[PDB]
């Protein structure tokens, strides 16, 4: 019968890396049909997405059960219960800083007047990790499921990823003249900020004296401190 | 074992970008493929 994939091309989705678990922002480029496989012959399909922050790899062939709708609703802290499985942050290598996304069960929810306190059992590339202290309760999102709602085709809902700048906590509405641009401590265009190759600050091309029209095709590049 | 560095001068993009593929590839178990 013909293909018809539950996501489409340039739907905006998640991808899971099999090797680690976590959940990655992708777009759909390609949907075809997968070759049925002995003995039992099941019809599916191949997902070809590229990754947001991993364009280097190319179009990438992803399995379906490895792909889904891009997370968007936050479940808040007082929806949230045990039993119920989400999409949250946690990092294993430091679990008291920000990491990656993973599919992950609630296993206990405390509250007293001076604390917040939720446990997961996290879902990694080949096994879980039980009653993980999960830090960002305030990012769980609810896992999409397959048809319900509309696909993310425009204006994607952003999350933030890997260990978090510990002067601005990587807070969109706050400036950081020490993660984000020096100058003007802004965040936007940083495809257009330089790093220094000496003290590794960030510099917006259009804040420097004289402004940069792009971005220079040299070797190196040092600050105005640093030359 | 592969390892993608971009070519030129650095920015704040390819920073971010290096720091999230080196916790994925270096650290947590992500394997990088390459042809
Ligand atoms: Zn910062
Ligand atoms: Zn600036
Ligand atoms: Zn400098």
């Amino acid at each position: 019968g013909p293909l018809g994939s539950l996501y489409k091309v340039n739907e905006y989705v998640d991808a899971r890396d099999t090797n680690m678990g976590a959940w990655f922002e992708a777009q759909v480029v390609r949907v075809t049909r997968k070759a049925p496989s002995r003995p039992a012959l099941e019809e599916d399909v191949i997902y070809h997405v590229k990754y947001d922050d991993y364009p280097e790899n190319g179009v990438v062939q992803m399995n379906s059960r490895d792909v889904r709708a891009r997370a968007r609703t936050i479940i808040k802290w007082q929806d949230l219960e045990v039993g119920q499985v989400v999409m949250l942050n946690y990092n294993p290598d430091n679990p008291k800083e920000r990491g990656f996304w993973y599919d992950a069960e609630i296993s206990r929810k405390r509250e007293t007047r001076t604390a917040r306190e939720l446990y997961a059992n996290v879902v990694l590339g080949d096994d879980s990790l039980n009653d993980c202290r999960i830090i960002f309760v305030d990012e769980v999102f609810k896992i999409e499921r397959p048809g319900e709602g509309s696909p993310m085709v425009d204006n994607p809902m952003r999350r933030k990823s890997g260990p978090s700048c510990k002067h601005c906590k990587d807070d969109v509405n706050r400036l950081c003249r020490v993660c984000a641009c020096h100058l003007c401590g802004g965040r936007q265009d940083p495809d257009k900020q330089l790093m220094c190759d000496e003290c590794d600050m960030a510099f917006h091309i259009y804040c420097l004296d004289p402004p940069l029209s792009s971005v220079p095709s040299e070797d190196e590049w040092y600050c105005p401190e640093c030359r | 074992e592969w390892l993608y560095s971009r070519r030129g001068v650095r920015t704040l993009l390819s920073v971010q970008r290096e720091k999230m593929a080196r916790l994925r590839y270096m650290l947590l178990g992500g394997v990088r493929t390459h042809e």
